[PDB]
């Protein structure tokens, strides 16, 4: 609900997928929260993630 | 839809207009301003029988386009999991096209018959080029249309016996009297095309 | 009946008739020698163009089909959309036609076209050797060019189909199926020939009839045909074309009436006949056969009208090359003393390329495929029944 | 007057036409529907 | 090396089918006087007096046809050279 | 002397009698093949019965022939507008009649198809039905023929 | 002058041009595409 | 001259012709009457090499099980249905997310009920079906309560067309999801058949029937299973369906029933329903009345396939599909215990 | 003096006599066709109760054939053009009218004979409305009648 | 004698004779080029080959201009009505024949595009089909040719 | 003699040439620039290397502006009706082929820059299928050369 | 063409402010020219009346 904040963070190179063997592209994220139950919810998000 | 909208707004302003304008003429006692003989009279022949021998293939030219996409993607699809059906169902394209080859000999045909004259007023022209000029019209209209719906019908029954061959090879080898039976309303315009112009004597 | 042996050769005649050019010929006989001579380094060698093998694979077919082609390119007297004068033209003569009333004209010639009329006394005759290279300038070519391919491809065409049908006669007497002669080949062959044989030998008598000074209602053969079909006789407006034409034409249309009858009731009934000797859906019978002749009498009129695609293709390919002629080297020909071979080189550069890419490997790929279909439909279907097994050797890879 | 007549209604009836179309088109217009308008309460 | 071969090849038969023709088309023109028949082009608003004129400007005419074909000929040599380069 | 457009309204007659006929048999046969051939699948024993609603509206072009050849015989040079008028009407009545006739047989045949695919006692009930959307088609004929030879 | 002698001829075949440049219109302006893409 | 006629195949003729084609992979009967003769699963996967199902198990599966089966049967259905859906056009594709939705919303009901079994969290992902996962199906385990559910779903995934109205709650616990499954039920419903009526056409009336029997059908399992809840009568009365013919019913007799003898009298006035409850005798040695309600859709399933312009056909294609993988799996694992009671229970498709 | 071209009217009212009227009777069986595909699937034994549509269908036909016969039979050279506009006058009233009775006839037999196959008592009601939708067409032909004689 | 509207009909049978072509050329290459990109992720190698559907609806470009030249060679300040009217008679045949020949090449165009995709054997069938989508441009540039002379 | 209202038509032509032109150069310029964002975001190295649709577009508004420009630099107040009918001939050809080319080069852009996301040798593809729509363009302006000159 | 343009842009922004007070600004800029689209017409319309 916009009370936490985030910035995110960019690679150029492809990352291998270790199971299958092709090339797939990945970010950097962090985020500053104010709560832990945020911190839970957006666990569940990033697990789903 | 908008287009179908746009269609029926245009079509009912037009007989709207054709109506109300029809009826304060004919009560306004100026059904001496409506003399169609001068409609009729002015127009030259060669308009009508240019016209008519332009639509004799233009339409038939459509029907076959139809009959062709109609036909071709069901055939070319439904061959996936089986190719043995690429060369057994080749009929309905050559009909397809048949029709146009008559389109195109009755075009050549009505093509004759163009002499011109020198006449430039109704009184000189006389009666002869009038009626040739319009029976040259009403030929190269039927043969058109007509070519036109049997390339329709032509079409469609061969995306079905295509499509349903696929599946039993013992199909399609009856299924195509349908297919055969297309083809008689194109002869049959192609035959009145040709019998409306058998007396035109222009010259 | 295997059909190879004579499809072999008759396969690029057709294509050179629907492709009747001398230099497109020369360069696909040349392609043909190329890949002909390189057989053995180009088929121990892997390529990736997977086109250009499925063109190896018809080397003998390029190469007759560029032969034939040189060939009709030779007797139309097409030679790059010109005509090649050999050994002398026989049409205009103006020292000989300043007797007819024809001098002072072209100083109004700047603005008139003063047609040339055809025997003022030593005029006409015939070319030893194709088309009079005059006709390839004249404004009016299109005309008598159109006349003679419609003729040449209607003749083509009905020589073709009675090919078909008397090889078919052997394929059923070598088979032991009396029946099938009798009541089979013979009607069909006799309505080909009282329907259309006429055709041919009526083109042939006006060709070899009329001569120039009848030019006044002379006789038109295709009006004739319609009153063929309709059965019309006006007192006037068509003379005859020759003495005694009503018995014969009515007895032609009363025989082609005749011929439809005999392939529908007569076999099914004798086949009925031979299964109540033998102590068969009779319906089911009738049903086919019924089937059988309506095919063939419509198909009559269908292939007779579908023949006419090489007159169509062959005028097509002559104002295609005419077209190239006329607006890609005519602009490289000019004045200028000094820039002429310079811009021609690039001029015919580009020649080179688009007549390449258009006429040589397209229009005979259309040339190629519509003689192919006339094989399957029009020729095949008359004597070939198309069906069996094909052979699945026990050879590994 | 016979040909101003013609010149003019043809010329007036295109011109209405297109304008009609136009507004037409630009009426049914769809903004779309994304976070802002979709979502409510 | 530069002007790679597989062009070369295609560049070599088109200069010797561009020196071929150009060559038989200027001799046609000159060894029949440029006949209406196989030579329509030309430049000449003004023939009324004689045929010498038009003679004249025909092998004006014919003549760029041999400059054409020696300047294909020099590509064809230098396609040939650029094969020689392995 | 009679006015020189009166063989205008026979030509438009003569065309338009063949051309609705030609729309109307179009429609009947394409919808009685697809029919046929949705059905065939099933019961490939049934193929030849559900010809019968096809053929019949092959029929319904034949009437349009026995009108456009008997103007066309019948049109000349000077005739005058009585017989114009007359022909124009009975083309125009003609060829409607067989537009409406085709569609219906069209919808009858696609439906009496799937009826006698699912349910042979239905066949002989919807060949009845056939029947009456074909005699709408000849009611035309006979106005025709009481406007032609009129 | 009602209309006239000869825009009567060239309205009719301007019209009978407009049914056909309508006929493309509705073709080209209702051409269709695919959305996202096979993998 | 109407829309099926003459631009139907502009857009459709080659996916109409591919599933036209695919159709006859379907096994067939005496594919049954071969294949219910294995002795195990080996001869099965054999036999499936035989025919159309064959060439999917190259794996090195030695210790071949059922589930082995089930999984690559579900994989290939998922396959197919992607080729199909990514050639196509605009409607067609609507159609297709249509249809899919009814997936969706079992995935989202699923991980509902998974919230309350807490226990397990990352499990549920290989229960789930692939075919009905989108983008946000696995977020739905962070909602505790329906209106979070509601915040959850409203994001990127359209299903909250069906719900952002229809559910007011903050109690989320394990009755409502009932109640909540039943309410995005009725909702998808009305709503398939508002937009297949508005397509117009053939496609109306293909898909017109098998929507009312679909929500006739909901109506008599909810009435007749709604016994021994917390829920009131009007609260019955409020979860029924209104497209089937059964509208009047719907709070006429069905929402006044107490016994299933009431139920009887209520399908008693319609045919369709009257045969299929006698015939479901529900005996211990006869089907039960679920097993009717299953063929009755095959059958009718199977009618809808038989039209040239069934610009629908692929609901009848992916329904009949997922019946043969029932069938094939529920006679492999029959087979895999060495028991023959109930093998020649299959319902026998094409 | 009468004009000639008046003619032309009254020829066009014949037309509509079995044009109009022709069309309204297609529907009046074409729905009522699919109709059966519904109903005899499961209850074919009343497929001999249900041609009653086909058969208000054929007299909608037969009032129209009569009223054209009719018009067509009176038509002479030398008439007075209100005779002729009379003529076409009473052409449009009958086919507007059996236009809408086909429709109302077409559309009842359909509802109809889709509900009996689960009221077996409907076919006194199909039949008490059917009396009211077929009315319609009489009453067109009565006044046409009465106008044409006039 | 001939009045001033003369070439009127002879220039908008230029005009339109190959503005048709080119719309009918533009839609093929269109529906072409999307095919090409649905087929081109699964199969690359069949790209260079998939090219013949395109270069097919170029073609009908061209036949256009064989008559949007031909035509503008001809016409002339003093020329009559009848050869306008012939012009214009030959501009309207070719340019419709022409956009009739786009749309069906490019619609089977993407149908066999497609087909490939997943069978390489259907290549060949599917130039089969496109000679005919060729022929439809061919005869309506043949007689717009001879109604150039006559 | 010559009429006052003549030069209307050639004015016309001095509008019709720009008119449809830009409208081609607003179907493609826009649709492809959408592509060139749909994959900004993910491979945005290729935003530069599928531009070429939007370029050709210019181009077209390009071949419409020259004929514009031409034609009303050879403007008259006197002009005879032939020279009129020339002139807006050539404007008209000019505008709908540009047209269609724009479509053409619009959609097909819009595809292939969607398509080059997915596999790099789409790319040598579209370079040839985007040709083939701008050769049409150019066809459509030696039309025009030839009706301003003959 | 100008109320259209008001017509659009307003909802827009009415939309657009409930989230963010940030977007009262921009918005209102776009609406300076929605509003111009007709200011423009007016001027030329007083022309005609002019003379």
């Amino acid at each position: 609900r916009g009370n936490v904040f985030l910035r995110q963070a960019e690679i150029e190179n492809p990352l291998e997928d270790p199971v299958t063997g092709d090339y797939v592209h990945k970010s950097v994220f962090i985020i500053f929260f104010q709560g832990d139950q945020l911190k839970n919810r957006v666990k569940k998000i990033c697990e789903g993630f | 839809t908008g287009l179908e909208l746009l269609y029926l707004g245009i079509f009912v302003a037009f007989w709207a207009c054709m109506v109300v304008v029809g009826i304060c003429y004919t009560i306004f006692d100026l059904g001496f301003r409506f003399d169609v003989a001068w409609f009729l009279t002015e127009t030259s022949p060669f308009m009508w029988s240019n016209l008519g021998i332009g639509l004799a293939i233009s339409l038939s030219v459509v029907g076959a386009a139809w009959g062709i996409y109609i036909t071709g993607s069901s055939i070319i699809g439904g061959g996936v999991k089986a190719p043995r059906i690429k060369t057994k169902n080749l009929v309905s394209i050559i009909f397809c096209e048949a029709v146009a080859i008559y389109g195109i000999i009755m075009a050549i045909v009505i093509s004759n018959m163009a002499e011109p004259f020198s006449a430039t007023e109704p009184k000189a022209i006389g009666h002869r080029n009038y009626h040739a000029g319009y029976s040259m019209f009403g030929a190269g209209l039927t043969v058109g249309l007509s070519n036109l719906f049997c390339g329709v019908c032509v079409g469609i029954v061969g995306s079905g016996a295509a499509l349903a061959d696929a599946q039993n090879p013992s199909l399609f080898v009856k299924i195509l009297i349908v297919e055969i039976f297309g083809s008689a309303i194109g002869l049959f315009g192609v035959i009145v095309a040709i019998l409306q112009t058998s007396r035109v004597k222009m010259g | 009946i295997n059909p190879a042996p004579y499809t072999v050769i008759t396969f690029p005649f057709l294509f050179a008739v629907m492709f009747g050019d001398f230099g497109h010929g020369i360069l696909m006989t040349l392609f043909a020698v190329w890949m002909v001579l390189r057989e053995s380094r180009i088929l121990s060698q892997k390529h990736e163009n997977e086109m250009f093998s499925m063109v190896f694979s018809g080397r003998y077919i390029i190469l007759l089909m560029g032969l034939f082609s040189i060939y009709t390119g030779l007797i139309y007297n097409d030679c790059f959309s010109k005509s090649l004068n050999i050994f002398g033209s026989s049409w205009s003569v103006r020292p000989m036609f300043t007797q007819g009333n024809w001098t002072e004209e072209t100083l109004l010639g700047s603005s008139v076209l003063q047609l040339n009329p055809a025997i003022p006394g030593v005029f006409g005759g015939p070319y030893p050797f194709g088309i009079d290279p005059i006709w390839n300038i004249a404004t009016n070519k299109l005309t008598f060019l159109n006349s003679f391919k419609m003729k040449m491809s209607v003749i083509l065409g009905i020589i073709h189909m009675l090919f078909g049908v008397s090889l078919s006669l052997f394929n059923h007497i070598y088979f032991k199926k009396p029946l099938n002669i009798y009541f089979g080949f013979i009607p069909e062959i006799i309505f080909m020939s009282s329907l259309f044989g006429y055709l041919v030998i009526l083109i042939f008598y006006k060709w070899t009839a009329y001569d120039a000074h009848s030019s006044r209602n002379a006789p038109s053969l295709l009006i004739h045909f319609i009153n063929m079909f309709l059965f019309s006789y006006p007192e006037s407006g068509n003379a005859m074309l020759y003495s005694g034409q009503k018995g014969i034409q009515c007895f032609l249309i009363v025989v082609a009436m005749l011929c439809v009858p005999w392939m529908l009731l007569f076999k099914p009934l004798i086949l009925r006949h031979q299964y109540l000797r033998k102590k068969f859906d009779f319906g089911d019978t009738m049903v086919h056969q019924a089937i059988h002749t309506i095919e063939y009498c419509l198909g009559c009129i269908s292939n007779t009208a579908s023949y006419l695609r090489l007159w169509a293709l062959s005028l097509a390919h002559a104002q295609l090359s005419e077209v190239l002629w006329t607006m890609v080297i005519h602009i490289g020909l000019h004045v200028r003393s000094l820039a002429g071979g310079l811009g021609l080189f690039f001029i015919f550069a580009a020649f080179a390329t688009l007549t390449v890419a258009i006429l040589l490997i397209m229009e005979g790929l259309s040339a190629f495929l519509h003689a192919l279909r006339l094989h399957w439909v029009e020729f095949q279907n008359k004597f070939y029944t198309g069906t069996g097994f094909k052979f699945l050797p026990f050879s590994f890879e | 007057y016979s040909v101003v007549f013609n010149l003019v209604l043809w010329i007036m009836i295109g011109l209405a036409l297109a304008v009609i179309i136009t507004s037409y088109n630009i009426w049914n217009m769809d903004p779309g529907y994304d976070s802002i308008i979709y979502r409510m309460t | 090396l530069c002007c790679g071969p597989k062009l070369a090849a295609c560049g070599i038969v088109l200069s010797a089918w561009g020196v071929i023709m150009l060559i038989m088309l200027g001799i046609f023109f000159n060894v029949h006087s440029a006949v209406l028949i196989e030579d329509v082009p030309f430049t000449e608003k003004d023939f009324e007096n004689g045929p010498q004129n038009i003679y004249n400007l025909y092998e004006q005419v014919s003549y760029n046809c041999f400059i054409a074909a020696g300047l294909y000929l020099l590509l064809g040599g230098f396609s040939f050279c650029q094969v020689r380069l392995n | 002397n009679n006015p020189e457009y009166s063989s205008f309204f026979g030509v438009m007659g003569a065309s338009s009698a063949m051309v609705f006929s030609a729309m109307g048999a179009a429609y009947g046969t394409a919808k009685s093949g697809t029919g046929i051939a949705a059905m065939s699948v099933m019961r490939p024993e049934l193929i030849m019965k559900s010809i019968i609603p096809v053929v019949m509206a092959g029929i319904i072009a034949i009437y349009g022939l026995v009108v456009a050849v008997l103007i066309a015989n019948s049109l000349t040079d000077g005739i005058t507008l009585y017989r114009s008028f007359l022909q124009l009407g009975a083309g125009l009545s003609v060829g409607l009649s067989g537009l409406a006739a085709g569609f219906a047989i069209g919808i009858v045949g696609d439906a009496g198809v799937r009826g006698t695919a699912q349910q042979p006692r239905l066949f002989v009930g919807m060949i009845l039905i056939l029947i009456f959307a074909e005699v709408l088609g000849l009611y035309g004929l006979i106005v025709a023929l009481i406007l032609s030879t009129k | 002058g009602f209309f006239s002698p000869g825009i009567w001829m060239g309205l009719l075949t301007t019209l009978f041009m407009l049914f056909i440049f309508t006929y493309g219109l509705h073709m080209i302006l209702s051409l269709k595409t695919m959305d996202r893409f096979d993998d | 001259s109407f829309f099926p006629e003459l631009y139907f195949n502009v857009d459709n003729g080659y996916l109409e012709g591919l599933v036209r084609g695919l159709k006859a992979g379907v096994l067939s009967q005496a594919d049954y009457l071969n294949l219910v003769q294995c002795e195990t699963l080996e001869d099965l996967k054999l036999h499936l090499q035989s025919t159309d199902y064959g060439n999917f198990l190259a794996n090195e599966a030695s210790p071949l099980t059922v589930s082995v089966i089930d999984d690559k049967l579900k994989e290939k259905m998922v396959v197919e249905f992607r080729h199909m859906r990514n050639h196509a056009y605009e409607p067609l594709a609507s159609f297709l997310d249509f249809i899919t939705y009814s997936y969706m919303i079992d995935n989202v009901i699923l991980l509902i009920t998974g919230t309350l079994h807490q226990r397990s969290i990352a499990e549920l992902v290989p229960k789930c079906h692939p075919l009905g996962s989108f983008e946000q199906m696995e977020a739905v385990n962070i909602a505790q309560t329906p209106a979070e559910l509601y915040n959850a779903i409203l994001v990127d995934t359209p299903l909250a067309a069906f719900f952002q109205d229809c559910i007011s709650e903050q109690d989320l616990d394990e009755m409502n999801i009932e109640i909540i499954r039943n309410t995005l039920y009725k909702a998808y419903l009305e709503s398939f058949y508002k937009f297949c009526t508005l397509l117009g056409g053939t496609t109306a009336d293909a898909m017109c029937p098998i929507l009312e029997f679909e929500a006739d059908r909901r109506a008599f399992i909810i009435t007749i299973n709604s016994f021994g809840t917390e829920l009131s009568k009007e609260d019955r009365a409020k979860l029924f369906p209104h497209c089937g013919r059964l509208y009047p019913e719907g709070l006429a007799q069905l929402a006044r029933a107490d016994d299933y003898e009431q139920v009887k009298n209520v399908a008693d006035y319609y045919p369709e329903y009257k045969l299929l409850f006698e015939g479901a005798g529900s005996n211990p040695g006869d089907k039960t009345l679920e097993d009717r309600f299953f063929e009755h859709e095959v059958k009718l399933n199977k009618l809808a396939f038989l039209n040239q312009f069934h610009f629908g056909v692929f609901y009848a294609f992916v329904k009949l599909k997922e019946q043969e993988c029932r069938n094939i799996v529920w006679i492999a694992e029959c087979i895999a215990q060495r028991h023959r009671a109930k093998i020649d229970n299959y319902i026998p498709i094409f």
